[PDB]
């Protein structure tokens, strides 16, 4: 029951990585802005206005 | 046979049963209230006051 009507779209959950391997504060923003790219693209294919 | 058309009262969501054809309509207020019948006294004017 993850959709309103079949053929409209679902929600997205994206993983960033392990927690013990990102000690440096500047080693986390890279992963964040590297995972925001897929999030940007997955919302356009469902026709969500910008 | 029958004529194809629209079903405005049937629920056709994902994973939802659609065996009822009046599911998306609402219930409304009629306009009258049923209050109990009144009671009256009989001995008011038949003794000394």
């Amino acid at each position: 029951s993850n959709e309103n009507i079949a053929g409209l779209g679902t929600a997205s959950v994206l993983e960033v990585g392990k927690k013990a391997d990102l000690n440096t504060p500047a080693k986390l923003g890279e992963a964040i802005i590297g995972q925001l790219t897929i999030a940007r693209a997955k919302l356009t294919s469902n026709y969500v206005p910008a | 046979a029958n004529v194809p058309g629209q079903k405005v009262g049937t629920d056709q969501g994902k994973g939802k049963s659609g065996s009822d054809a009046l599911a998306l309509f609402l219930k409304v207020f009629a306009g009258e209230v049923l209050t109990a019948f009144t009671r009256r006294s009989v001995t008011a004017d038949k003794h000394i006051v």
